[PDB]
């Protein structure tokens, strides 16, 4: 099976980073999510964990090509100093453990989302680590 | 326009020209016996709420949806910008509360519908709005139930909150989109124990995972802010996801919940003095 | 927009 804790320990990493990247609270679906019968449950977690994984694999590998995308490689530029680029790389990091402008209001959306994605897969380790 | 509400219940929407209004019967207006028309149908021109009400041949209500420098009315509930519906969960088990405020003491209707999504909508069920607070300004509050929730999921369609507020002849309606990620706020660390250490200014704070908060544990992690404040405003606060610290004690401490992987809203806190 | 302890698990890693 996967190195359990230490997905624990990066899924968890994601979180922390994809909020600095997007610190803010409050309130045409073109990414994956981790659907109901993605099999990402505690349940479907005992189960068959494998299909689970697969699904956060396609998931990371999908934010990965967002994140190196014109989306964020474009004008307005990233800043050097910027949690976007250290998240990038541990989305790339955690899926090889596996194996008025336009651009600005996408980042928000993309970085939103993703926040939801990496916490039902930080749960996922969390689980799996506590449980296998 | 003019469409159903319920039966034999119509709203009447208007922007003084006045809406045309056809009443066919299956006329009188209120209490008065004043014959106001001849006919099977009666032609009104709804103008103002003296135009509105149950109109009864020799039986049939009309609400008015008023329309000032074309935006609909929202007299009935007092924004909490554009705010008056608030929603939150305790978990995420598909269940939530909704509250809403007035100035209003009589005469009030609320009917509280929700779904997942607005094309092809899954259903929520939804209690009855009752009153729940009165404040120096009164309360309301509904109870919903996703129909068949995954509380594991990553949501991508937002539940809809759809109220209406019927004031007397008045009628306006409400509305609100949220994922219940974005609404969680969970109850307080319960059974907030404090142990002394001997000779020691330390102490062993420990409490346990609110009783209404998702489970497995393992799974929905919380993480726990544990506080320790004098009487007059140092900030001294340990963050963990254990259900224990070590802390020391002058001569109080806190301790607060938010969802461990996704930054929702933090719970009230829970508190015992040193 | 908050600060990024506002996030306690932020906060326990990087406060
Ligand atoms: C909230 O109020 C609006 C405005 O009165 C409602 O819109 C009308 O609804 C009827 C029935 O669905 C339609 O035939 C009309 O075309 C709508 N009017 C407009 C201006 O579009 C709307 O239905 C209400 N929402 C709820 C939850 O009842």
């Amino acid at each position: 099976s996967p190195a359990w804790t230490q997905c624990q320990q990066l899924s968890q990493k994601l979180c922390t980073l994809a909020w600095s990247a997007h610190p803010l609270v409050g309130h045409t679906n073109d990414v994956p999510h981790i659907q109901c019968g993605d099999g990402c449950d505690p349940q479907g977690l005992r189960d068959n964990s494998q299909f689970c994984l697969q699904r956060i694999h396609q998931g990371l590998i999908f934010y990965e090509k967002l994140l190196g995308s014109d989306i964020f490689t474009g004008e307005p530029s990233l800043l050097p100093d910027s949690p976007v680029g250290q998240l990038h790389a541990s989305l790339l990091g955690l899926s090889q453990l596996l194996q008025p402008w336009q651009r600005l209001l996408l980042r928000f959306k993309i970085l939103r989302s993703l926040q939801a994605f990496v916490a039902v897969a930080a749960r996922v380790f969390a689980h799996g680590a506590a449980t296998l | 326009l003019i469409w159903e509400l319920k039966k034999d219940v119509y709203v009447v929407e208007l922007d003084a020209p006045g809406e045309m209004v056809v009443l066919t019967c299956d006329w009188t207006l209120d209490q008065s016996s004043e014959v106001l028309g001849s006919g099977k149908t009666l032609t009104i021109q709804v103008k103002e709420f003296g135009d509105a009400g149950q109109y009864t041949c020799h039986h049939s209500l009309l609400l008015l949806h008023k329309k000032e420098d074309g935006i609909w009315s929202t007299d009935i509930l007092k924004d909490q910008n554009k705010t008056f519906l608030r929603c939150e969960a305790k978990n995420y088990s598909g269940r939530f509360t909704c509250w809403w405020l007035t100035t209003i003491s009589t005469d009030l209707t609320f009917s509280v519908k929700s779904s997942r999504g607005s094309s092809d909508p899954q259903g929520v069920t939804c209690g009855a709005a009752t009153l729940s607070a009165e404040r120096v300004e009164y309360e309301y509050s509904v109870e919903c139930q996703e129909d068949s929730a995954c509380p594991a999921a990553e949501e991508s369609l937002p539940i809809e909150v759809m109220v209406d507020a019927v004031h007397k002849l008045k009628y306006e309606n409400y509305t609100s989109s949220f994922f219940i990620r974005d609404i969680i706020k969970p109850d307080p660390p319960k059974n907030l124990q404090l142990k002394p250490l001997k000779n020691s200014r330390q102490v062993e704070v420990s409490w346990e995972y609110p009783d209404t908060w998702s489970t497995p544990h393992s799974y929905f992690s919380l993480t726990f802010c544990v506080q320790v404040q004098g009487k007059s405003k140092k900030k001294d606060r340990v963050f963990t996801d254990k259900t224990s610290a070590t802390v020391i004690c002058r001569k109080s401490i806190s301790v607060r919940a938010q969802d461990r992987y996704y930054s929702s809203s933090w719970s009230e806190w829970a508190s015992v003095p040193c | 927009t908050k600060s990024f302890c506002y996030f306690g698990t932020w906060c326990q890693m990087y406060g």
